[PDB]
């Protein structure tokens, strides 16, 4: 209880509260609480966290961001998830120009692959990945956050929200309509989480749907039926679509190898049901050098 | 509708 | 996407045993019976009906129950409040599209405040130490529909029937683990409407058998025999429906031949 805990600063706001970097005044352990108000006559204990901390609870992983406690007030609700200090995202924004190490992109996308395929193997989309949610410690993990958006799946899977992942990383099977998504759509935001530690700049920057949609098609090509079976019977696929070329794939993302470039080109693959998983991409040559940087 | 219904017991 | 079908098969199954509620917690409780429960749980199922709820929400709710009642004693005029935050957990954590508090005390017939549901909502939340994401039924038959040559939606429906009939009867479905009701209930579907049996892929993927599933099959069979009969009738009403494919309408076999 927050009896132990003395706060020590504002670290960042949460959906429904109020994130504090705080201390364990016993052990000492230094922790990210993520406060959740509650006031009686409301709905109650929010969805996204009945979600998140079921979910939580399940995936201990050293590349999962860990909730240690679950403090109740008949006001309040206190998350305490391990702390970290900084987040990829700000991490590459403090990389401007040096720009990021292929070594510590290759450990980060090699951790990040560890989680997710934790989570694919214990049921859980986490259908949010992006740099604010990625977290990063000084010891050199990465570690996937933000389980509010997530949910369990079942197999086979049902149709499951369909305003989902934020735009930049959003896959192209939820921006078509698809009656049915699984992990696939937490690869394509690793993807392009990938190409984005790589040229520091997003892959995808649409403001809309269809702008989003548009943007997927320039680089990689407007799929058709054979490229993707299916597809021209999608529920917001549109038989005007411009039909652009594919891109020679070492131009999306020019200071890729050989290898890099197969990997990414497998994880931003355009048939749901042949996308790379993160199991599988644990494989990948990319990887035969992988250390563990800072 | 028939599914609102206080449930009684005793 | 068998590439994680394997491992998660093999996670329900370890949590399965987990999330298992106690078998003989009725005899503890002083004041309820299998029959209110079961009363309990065919009152959900019209609920689920009335606001088009998802079957699985429905099975989560009678685990919340079931393991909410295996360590609290409850008075039958609280039986309906614990039901009802169960249902709201469940909705919460399944759907797309929850229905609101107000609406949970609106089919109680206002039998409890908006502010008891949210109260009873947070103590079921402190039983369950928030461990929302139990296997049931439901998540194991959908993985053995994938076992089908050819698929049969008159199957999986009949399956659907007989494992949330199941949900009513404490007695003796509890001591029966949520992947065994399954196998029991998917081989009774397709015997019943086919012939065929438990196919030698889900002998290799669960490690049952006939003979492992004959104890729960020999219930389940009665109870597919005796459901017209039987007290509680909300979801034979419900696979009546053309949705279900109408499979409450079908015949059971009288004799499964193990």
């Amino acid at each position: 209880s927050m009896e132990n805990f003395q706060k020590v600063e504002k670290i960042g706001e949460g959906t429904y509260g109020v994130v504090y970097k705080a201390r364990n005044k016993l052990t000492g352990e230094v922790v990210a609480l993520k406060k959740i108000r509650l006031d009686t006559e409301t709905e109650g204990v929010p969805s996204t966290a009945i979600r998140e901390i079921s979910l939580l609870k399940e995936l201990n992983h050293p590349n999962i961001v860990k909730l240690l406690d679950v403090i109740h007030t008949e006001n309040k609700l206190y998350l305490v998830f391990e702390f970290l200090h900084q987040d990829l995202k700000k991490f590459m924004d403090a990389s401007a120009l040096t720009g990021i190490p292929l070594p510590l992109i290759k450990s980060y996308l090699f951790q990040l692959l560890q989680g997710l395929a934790f989570c694919h193997s214990h049921r859980v989309l986490h259908r949010d990945l992006k740099p604010q949610n990625l977290l990063i410690n000084t010891e050199g993990a990465i570690k996937l956050a933000d389980f509010g958006l997530a949910r369990a799946f079942g197999v086979p899977v049902r149709t499951y929200t369909h305003e989902v992942v934020t735009l930049w990383y959003r896959a192209p099977e939820i921006l078509l309509g698809c009656k049915y998504y699984s992990t696939a759509v937490d690869i394509w935001s690793l993807g392009c989480i990938f190409a984005e530690m790589v040229t520091r700049r997003a892959l995808f920057p649409g403001d809309s749907e269809i702008d989003q949609l548009f943007r997927i098609f320039r680089t990689l090509g407007t799929p058709d039926e054979v490229v993707w079976p299916g597809v021209t019977s999608m529920p917001d696929y549109k038989p005007s679509f411009p039909k652009w070329a594919r891109q020679d794939f070492s131009k999306v993302v020019p200071p890729l190898d050989e290898d890099g470039r197969s990997l990414l080109s497998q994880m931003l693959h355009y048939d749901p049901n042949k996308r790379i998983s993160a199991k599988a991409a644990l494989a990948h040559p990319f990887f035969q050098d992988v250390t563990k940087p800072v | 509708p028939k599914p609102l219904k206080k449930l009684r017991f005793d | 996407v068998p590439d994680y079908h394997e491992d998660i098969h093999t996670y329900l199954r370890e949590m399965e045993v987990k999330c298992k509620p106690k078998v003989g917690y009725m005899k503890k409780q002083p004041d309820i019976t299998n029959s209110m429960r079961a009363i309990l749980v065919d009152w959900l199922v019209e609920v689920g009906e009335e606001y088009k709820l998802q079957n699985e929400t429905l099975h989560l709710a009678v685990n919340y129950i079931d393991r909410f009642l295996s360590s609290m004693s409850v008075l039958r005029g609280k039986l309906q409040l614990v039901g009802t935050a169960a249902m709201l957990l469940a909705s919460k954590f399944e759907e797309i599209y929850p229905p609101e508090v107000a609406e949970f005390v609106y089919i109680t017939d206002d039998t409890y405040t908006k502010k008891q549901v949210l109260r009873m909502e947070h103590l079921v939340l402190k039983v369950l130490t928030f461990d929302l994401a139990a296997p049931t039924v439901n998540q194991f038959l959908t993985q053995y529909f994938l076992h089908q040559q050819p698929a049969n939606c008159k199957v999986e429906s009949l399956a659907m029937f007989l494992g949330e009939l199941s949900l009513i009867d404490a007695d003796p479905y509890l001591k029966y683990l949520p992947s065994v009701i399954a196998g029991a209930a998917f081989h009774l579907a397709l015997y019943t409407v086919t012939g065929q049996s438990w196919p030698e892929s889900l002998i290799r993927k669960t490690g049952y058998t006939l003979e492992s599933l004959k104890p729960c099959l020999m219930d389940l069979h009665q109870t597919y025999l005796k459901a017209p009969q039987h007290a509680q009738q909300s979801i034979r009403e419900k696979y009546k429906n053309s949705k279900y494919h109408g499979v409450s309408l079908l015949n059971p076999p009288e004799t499964l031949n193990l």
